[PDB]
C-alpha cells in the first residue's frame, strides 16, 4: 500500500480550506426535435403521409431557440431532406416554434418518421439571394463549470505507567519488533520504550495511508456531516482516492469476458484516443492475469480460421535433459491482446491486489475477490498529476504529553509544570490529510459484483 | 438556465388573480388592466415589495399571443422495450456472454463528442428461461447504472410480467433476483432519469442514450442478441424546474443582475415560482415604433405563468379576462 | 446533463442571438464593484478613553 | 447571527412528530431515540437531503433541559404615554411652543454613542384644548418620524380617546386632523418598532428612545410642559426572525460555513424554519467527559425549535416523547 | 445572526413529530395553546 | 442598529466569548481557495477541425 | 440496523479496537463503523458501541453482522475544533519449538 | 492469554456464597459487604492462603454492572455443508477429478498471510451415485487430513444420510469405504476443531477455513462442481478453558507476576477455577475520585465468576445479594 | 492542550487538558486611597441616589 501510495505526486497547500478548480468541458452541439406540426399546426404523428410536399410550409419545434432566420438546419439523414428557417421562432414559453421549408430540390416531402421526438439538428449555413439580400445568421456561446474537494484530521494516542522509565526485559522469550509487512524481527532491547516508540509510530502511518486512501465522505448532500464528534463539533471526513475514482467510469461484473472489456476499451479509445495512444497498460491481481490467460484462450480458441503451431509459438520447446535425448517441456500464458486497432492490452501484476488481510471476500475460483480487479489508472496523458495526495505547509502534525512525574518518553524524572498526579504518561499526536483526484472519469476499473455494497 | 431574447423578455407570476388594484394583497396577485378604447395593456402585479407594473402593450402592435399548456413543456422520457430476438433465439444460448452496451451522448460536458459507455453482462446457462434471463440482466444492469456511487443518474430499470403488461416493475442495485418472483418477464424497459437541478446554475439537463447489443455465436455465426425499439413514454418531466430558472433569468431585467456576485453586498431577489408545482404559460409578443424616422421596431417579450391543476383552471380565467379587458381572443386551452 | 461530483451547482448553459445584461448576470460575468476608497465612519462624540 | 456558545450548539427543527425511523418521509420531520435502558438520546431528523441523527447524549451527564415558550421570546414593545402635566397647567399655554424631543440611541452604529434627536412641534392658541393639542403633537411627530423618506422606521405614534382608552389609533405622514374627529384625546403612545431583518446579516436589534420635553413659560418661570409615562406593551415582534437567524448559524457548525464565500461555487444549505411563524424551544445542555486522565468537560448544546399555535402544541407531545425515551422529567409549555 | 455558544449549539426542527459542554435545541409551532411543544 | 440606506444588507454584529470558525464564516472571514494550478479540461477525440 | 446513523453494538472475541477508530468490516469501506466509546466487558469479550460513517443512511445488512466476520482498523478520525483523545496501540509475542535423540 | 485493562481489572471466584466474613471456612466463600447507607461496597474473599477484600467501590461512581452466561462465551464451531450443486450436476460426471480445496487462513501464525490447503481428490466413474462421490470425497479428505497423528484434524469430517438428516457421521482415516454402508448421503459436513489449550501459553485459538472447490468441465465450460454453504453450529468450546485465563492474568494484578519465571525459585500460585466446567461472569466497572485538584478518575473493573449449573442459580443468588446489600438493581440472567 | 494559538506553539511538552483549546489567564491586584475625604465637595443630584 505505502509504495501504491508513494507513486502518486504530493500537493503541497497554505490552510485547511475546502479548495476547487475550474472544468472547461466541449462545446458543439445539435438540438434535439419535441415535435413537428402540419400548416395548420396540427402535429405530425408517426404513421402519417410525408409533409413539405411541393416545398410547403411546416413548423418544426424545440426545447431551444439554437436556430436563426435564413438558415438550413439538418436532420438525422443530412443534407437529404434539408430545412430553412423561413422566418424568426415564436417561443411556447421555452419551446422555440420555427416554420421551415425544404431547400434541396425535395418535391416528394420528409418522412413522418424524421420528424420525431429525439431527432437531432444541426447547423448547415444560411443562403441568401445574389441581389437585394437580407438579414439572416447569428452565433451562440457557452460556459464551463468546477468542482470541490474537502480534508481530514486524525488523532492517536497512548498512555504509559510511568514506571516503565528504564524498565528493563528479562527477554527470556525474545523480544519483537512488528514490521509494516507483517514479519516479526527479534530484537535486542532491553527497555520497553523501545517498543512504544515504534508501534505509535506504526499504528500512526497505518492511520494516515488507510485513511488516504480508503476513506470515505461523511457529508450529505445538503452539505451536512452527519457523524458529530465528542466534543460535539461534528466531523469532517474527506474521500480516498478509490471512493474519489469510483464513482465515474466502474463496471461491475459477475463475469470476465476478453468481449467485454475491449468493447469497453476500444468505444472509449474511439470516444477519447487517438489510433496511437490507444496503449492500455491494466493492473491486477495474480489470479486476474490468470482469468486474463483463460479468456484469451477461449478467444483465440474461437480462432477456427488460423491454425496454431508451436513452430512459432513454442508451447512445447525442447529442454536438455538425462531421461531422454529429445525431452520436451510443455507451457505458455498470454498476456496481451491487440484488438483490430491501435487499443492494446498489456498488464502490471501488483501484490497491493493479493494482500488477504485487507481483503476479505474470497473468490470461489480462488483468492481474494480483489485480485479479479482490473484497473487502468491513467488514461490518456495529463499535462498535471490527475491524482495527488494533499498535504499542509508547516501544519502537519502536532506532538505533546499528558504525564505528571515521570516521563517514560523522554526520561525527565521531575515535572515543573505537572498536568496531573497520578503518576502516569499520555502521548499525543493528530494529524490532518487529504486527496484529490482532478478527474474521476479518466480511470477505468473493472470490479467484481462481490465486491459492491 | 439562459436562453435567447428577442431583445427582451419579462417574466410575472399569476398567482391568484384580481378584480382591482385594491384587491392586490399578496405577493402573486395580478390584475390585466385595461381601458375601454382597448387601445393599450398592463398587468398590474404583487410583489414581495409593494405593487409594480409591466411595461404598456399597445394592442395594435401584437405579433402573436399564444398559451402554451403544462404538457407541452414536459420533457417525455424517451424509454426502450429490450427484448432478445427470435431470429437468433427464442431463448438464451449457454455459454455465451449476452453482453449489452449502453451509449450516452451527453454526458458531463454538453456536446455529442462527450460519451460514456456503460455495461450490463449476463452469462446464460442451460435451463435459462427468458424470464430469468431478463431477471439476471436487469439486475446487472442497475448494479453498474442505479448504485450509490455513480456521480449520475442515467437510466431507470424495469421489468414487465406478460400477466400484467402495464405496470413496469422497477430494478435498482439493492434489488435482489429474490424480491422478483414472476416467470413471465418479457422485457427490459431503460428509461432516461432526471438530471439535478438547482436554480440559476444547473440547467435542466438530459442525458441521451442508445442500447447497443453484442455478438453471440448462435449456429457457428457471430449474431446480435437483442431488439431495442422506443415506445411511447409514460413519464414526463414538470416544467416546474423549467419556469424557476426562466424566472431567474428573467427577475434579473426588472431587477438585480450582481446576483450573489459579491455575497454580502448584494440585492436578494424573492421568487414566487415553486420547483414543485405545473404551470401553464401565455406568451405575449409586441414591439414599439417610433415617430417618422425612428420606425425600427422593437420587439418585447412580456410571459405569464399560472400553476395547473390539471384543467388549467387558474390561466384560463385569466385570459379570458384579458379577452374581457382587451378585445383578444386568446384560446383557452 | 447531470453532474459528476456530489457538491456541483454549475451546468453547461448556453443562449442564442441577441445578449442582454440579464444573459451576463446568468453566467456570473456580473459583480458589484467594491468602492474602496469611499468609506464612511458614523459621527459620534466618543466619549470613551476620556 | 453569532452568538455565544458553551462551545458548541446545534439546532434540529421539529415540523412534523413521528414515532418509527421508518416514517421519516418529509424534511423536518425529527423523533427522539432512547435506549429502554435509559443510558443516551438522540434524535433522528428529516434532512432536505435525506436522514441524519444528532449527538448522542448520555442521560447521566445531562446539565439542564428546559422547554421556552414563544411568548417569552416575543420582544415587547416599549410604550410611553405622553400627557399634560397638570402642575403647571391641565391645558396648553396659548402662545408657547410646545416642542417634543425623542432622543435615540443605538441608530445605525452599535453604541449608545450613537445618539439621534427627532422633534415634534405645537405652537399652541388662545382656545385650544387637550385632545386638540395632543392631535396636532401626534401629526408633528408622525410627519418626522412616521413618514416614507426616513431610512428607519423609528417609533408608531397612536392616540387613545377616553371614550375607548383600550383602542388605539394610528397616525402617519399621510393622516389629517380631518379623520381625526373625537374631542376626547388623553395622551399620546410612541412604541418602538421591528426593524428591518435580513438571515444572516441583519440580526433582529431595536433603537429605544426617551421622550425628553423642553420647557415652556408658564408664570414667567422655566417648566416641563409634560409627563412621560411608561405603560403596559401591547404589540410584541415575534421570534421568528430570531429562529431563523439561529438556525442559520447553528448549521455552520454541522455543515457549511462558506454560506456564500464565493458565489459560483458555493454549497446551497436549505434551512427549513419560515421566518412568519411563531416557535417554541427546547434546549438540552449536557457534556461528554472522558475516561481516567480525561476527565474535562466538553459541554454542548442543541435546541429544538418546533411550531406554536397558540396552545404550545406540537412541543408538549414532543416533550412527552423524550420524556418517555429517556425518562427525564421535563416541564411542558 | 453570530451568538454566544457554549462550545456549540445545533437545533433541530420538528416540523412533523474535562467537560466539553452541548446544547440541543428543538423548535415548534404554535397553534395559541402550547401544542406540538408539550408534544416535544 | 437600523438601516441607513435602501438596500444595506448587513448589520452590525456581536459575539462575546469563544468563537468558532462559524463565527468567522458568519461574519465573512472564511472563503475556499481557488486552486489555479489545477484545470480539468475534458477529454475527447475532437473531430471538428477534420 | 444502522439506519438514520443509529447506534448498535459489535460484540467482540477480545479488546483490540478502541475509542474513535473506524473499523471495517468483509466490505472494507462500503460500511465503515466508529467506535462510540470503549469496550465494556462481558468476561472476555469486547462490546463496543458504534455507528455507520460514510454517509451510511440506510443501515447495514444483517447478513453482514453475523459469526465469523472479520474486522480491521481503518483509522482514527477526529473533529477539527477542541479534539479529545482517541486510539491506541497494540502488540505481539513469539512462539519455538523443540526436538530431541 | 494478555487481556486489555482499564487501568486495571479484577477477578474473584465465587464457589459459595456465606452471607457473613464469620462464615468463610473453604477457599472461593464469597460474601459481599456494604453498609446500611450503601455509600460503599466490597467483597471478602475466602483466599487459601486465608481471607482478603476488594478494593471498595463507591457506589455513586459505578459506571456498568453486567452478568453475562456461559453461552454468550462459547465459541460455536463453524459448520459446513459441501454439496453437489444440481446448477452443474446433480450427479457425478464421470472421468472429472472432483477435486476439493480446504484453506486454512490463520495457519500457525497470526496473520491470515499464513495460509495453508489441504486437499481432496475424487476421480468419478459410471453409475457413482452422489452418495458414494461423498464418501469416496469423505474418505479423501480425512486420510489427507487426520493422517498426522500428532494433536488433531485441522477440522472433522462427517455424513449425513437422507433417513437421519440430524444425526452426524464422524470419517477419518481409520474409518473404511465397508464401514460407510447407507446409500442415502447427501452432503459433505466440515466442523473445525478446538486446537489445544495450556493456562498461560497456549490461548483458546483457532484455525478458520473456506472450502474452495476447483473447476470440472460439464457440457462445454470449466465450472465449480459443488458449494460450500454454512449450516448452523451444533458444538461450542465450553467456557472454562476461557475464565481460567483470566485469572491466571487477572491474579497478576493482586499477587506475584512472575509465575515460572525463575522456575524452582517461584511462588505457588493456586488458582482456584477448574478449567473443565463452566462459568458465568459478573463484571463491574467503577472509578476513583479525589478531593480537590485531583478530579482525575481511575477506573477499574472486579469480575466474579460462579459456576453456571443448567439454570444460572449460583450467579442469580449471588446477584441478589448484591442488590439487597449496595443497592443496585443487576439484572438476573 | 495539544497546541497554543496564543504564543504559537504547536507541540505541547506538558499538556493541561486533553481537549484541544487554550484558555488564557490575568489577574491584577491594585487599590486606590484617598487621604483626607473633607478635602472634596460635592453637589450630586438626588436622582442619582435611591
Amino acid at each position: 500500500l505505502d509504495t501504491f501510495l508513494n507513486s502518486f505526486p504530493t500537493r503541497e497547500f497554505e490552510d485547511d480550506n475546502e479548495y476547487y478548480w475550474d472544468v472547461i468541458g466541449s462545446s458543439r452541439r445539435n438540438i434535439p426535435l419535441v415535435e413537428a406540426r402540419d400548416e395548420n399546426g396540427v402535429v405530425v404523428a408517426a404513421n402519417a403521409a410525408n409533409v413539405g410536399v411541393g416545398t410547403s410550409p411546416f413548423y418544426l419545434v424545440f426545447p431551444e431557440d439554437w436556430f436563426a432566420d435564413g438558415e438550413v438546419i439538418v436532420g438525422n439523414l443530412n443534407q437529404v431532406y434539408p430545412f430553412r428557417i423561413l422566418g424568426d421562432a415564436r417561443m411556447e414559453g421555452t419551446n422555440a416554434v420555427y416554420k421551415v421549408e425544404l431547400m434541396g430540390g425535395n418535391t416528394q416531402g420528409v418522412p413522418a418518421e424524421r420528424l420525431q421526438q429525439g431527432e437531432r439538428f444541426s447547423i448547415e449555413f444560411a443562403p441568401v439571394e445574389k441581389e437585394l439580400s437580407r438579414k439572416v445568421g447569428d452565433v451562440r456561446f457557452t460556459s464551463p463549470v468546477s468542482m470541490r474537494n474537502e480534508w481530514t484530521t486524525i488523532r492517536i494516542q497512548h498512555k504509559v505507567a510511568g514506571n516503565k522509565l528504564n524498565k528493563k526485559l528479562a527477554m527470556g522469550i525474545p523480544m519483537v519488533r512488528n514490521l509494516e509487512s507483517g514479519k516479526q524481527v527479534k530484537d535486542t532491547a532491553n527497555m520497553w520504550m523501545h517498543y512504544v516508540d515504534w508501534e505509535v509510530e506504526l499504528q500512526f502511518d497505518e492511520y494516515k495511508n488507510n485513511a488516504m486512501a480508503w476513506g470515505t465522505s461523511n457529508r450529505n448532500l445538503n452539505g451536512e456531516y452527519m457523524n458529530f464528534g465528542k466534543s460535539g463539533n461534528a466531523i469532517k471526513t474527506g474521500a480516498g482516492i478509490f471512493e474519489q475514482t469510483e464513482v465515474a467510469n466502474t463496471m461491475y461484473y459477475n463475469t470476465f469476458s476478453l468481449k467485454l472489456l475491449e468493447d469497453a476499451l476500444y468505444e472509449l479509445s474511439a470516444s477519447k484516443l487517438a489510433m496511437d495512444d490507444r496503449l492500455f497498460v491494466i493492473k491486477t491481481g495474480e489470479r486476474g492475469a490468470i482469468q486474463f490467460h483463460k479468456e484469451v484462450l477461449k478467444t483465440v480458441s474461437g480462432w477456427t480460421t488460423f491454425v496454431l503451431d508451436n513452430n512459432s509459438t513454442r508451447v512445447v520447446e525442447k529442454v536438455q535433459s538425462r531421461l531422454h535425448s529429445n525431452a520436451l517441456s510443455a507451457g505458455f500464458q498470454f498476456v496481451e491482446y491487440k484488438a483490430p486497432n491501435g487499443v492494446r492490452v498489456r498488464l502490471d501484476v501488483d501484490p497491493f491486489y493479493d494482500d488477504p488481510v485487507r481483503n476479505k471476500i474470497l473468490h470461489p475460483m480462488g483468492g481474494v475477490a480483489f485480485s479479479y480487479r482490473y484497473d487502468i489508472w491513467y488514461i490518456g496523458t495529463m499535462d498535471q498529476p490527475n491524482i495527488f495526495k494533499c498535504k499542509i505547509k508547516g501544519d502537519n502534525e502536532y506532538r505533546g504529553y499528558q504525564w505528571g512525574i515521570r516521563n517514560p518518553f523522554t526520561g525527565q524524572k521531575g515535572n515543573p509544570y505537572m498536568s496531573f498526579d497520578e503518576d502516569s504518561a499520555v502521548i499525543h499526536r493528530m494529524a490532518t490529510l487529504g486527496v484529490c483526484v482532478l478527474d474521476p472519469t479518466r480511470t477505468m476499473s473493472l470490479i467484481p459484483a462481490i465486491l459492491q455494497g | 438556465m439562459v436562453i435567447s431574447i428577442n431583445q427582451v423578455r419579462q417574466l410575472y407570476v399569476a398567482k391568484a388573480l384580481k378584480a382591482n388594484t385594491a384587491a392586490l394583497t399578496t405577493a402573486g396577485d395580478i390584475v390585466p388592466k385595461a381601458d375601454t378604447a382597448k387601445t393599450t395593456l398592463y398587468f398590474q402585479s404583487m410583489s414581495p415589495a409593494g405593487i409594480v407594473a409591466s411595461d404598456k402593450i399597445n394592442l395594435k402592435h401584437v405579433l402573436y399571443a399564444k398559451a402554451t399548456p403544462s404538457e407541452a413543456l414536459a420533457h417525455k422520457l424517451v424509454r426502450y422495450s429490450v427484448t432478445l430476438d427470435a431470429d437468433v433465439s427464442a431463448t438464451p444460448v449457454a455459454g455465451q456472454n449476452y453482453i449489452l452496451r449502453l451509449a450516452f451522448r451527453q454526458y458531463i460536458g454538453l456536446s455529442e463528442e462527450d460519451q460514456y459507455f456503460k455495461y450490463g453482462e449476463v452469462i446464460a446457462r442451460s435451463g435459462m428461461t427468458a424470464s430469468d434471463f431478463y431477471k439476471k440482466m436487469a439486475i446487472s444492469l442497475a448494479k453498474n447504472l442505479e448504485n450509490k456511487t455513480e456521480s449520475t443518474p442515467l437510466v431507470n430499470i424495469y421489468l414487465i410480467s406478460a400477466a400484467a403488461a402495464s405496470t413496469d416493475v422497477p430494478v435498482t442495485s439493492a434489488t435482489k433476483e429474490s424480491d422478483l418472483t414472476a416467470t413471465d418477464y418479457n422485457q427490459i424497459i431503460i428509461e432516461e432519469t432526471e438530471q439535478p437541478w438547482v436554480l440559476g446554475m444547473m440547467p435542466q439537463a438530459f442525458i441521451p442514450f442508445t442500447p447497443q447489443f453484442l455478438t453471440i455465436t448462435v449456429d457457428g455465426e457471430d449474431r446480435l442478441w437483442g431488439v431495442a425499439t422506443v415506445v411511447t413514454p409514460t413519464k414526463t418531466v414538470p416544467d416546474g424546474h423549467l419556469i424557476a430558472d426562466l424566472e431567474y433569468f428573467c427577475m434579473g431585467a426588472r431587477g438585480d443582475i450582481y446576483r450573489g456576485m459579491g455575497y454580502p453586498n448584494i440585492i436578494k431577489t424573492t421568487y414566487l415560482v415553486d420547483p414543485g408545482a405545473v404551470y401553464d404559460v401565455l406568451d405575449i409578443h409586441y414591439f414599439y415604433t417610433g415617430s417618422n424616422e425612428s420606425v425600427q421596431k422593437s420587439e418585447k417579450t412580456i410571459t405569464l405563468v399560472a400553476v395547473d391543476d390539471g384543467s388549467h383552471t387558474a390561466m384560463n380565467a385569466l385570459i379570458g379576462a384579458i379577452n374581457t379587458a382587451s378585445g383578444l381572443t386568446i384560446a383557452t386551452l | 446533463a447531470g453532474k459528476l461530483g456530489k457538491f456541483q451547482m454549475l451546468g453547461f448553459q448556453h443562449w442564442k442571438g441577441l445578449t442582454s445584461d440579464n444573459h451576463l448576470g446568468a453566467i456570473f460575468q456580473q459583480a458589484p464593484q467594491k468602492a474602496t476608497n469611499l468609506m464612511v465612519q458614523l459621527l459620534a462624540f466618543y466619549r470613551g478613553k476620556s
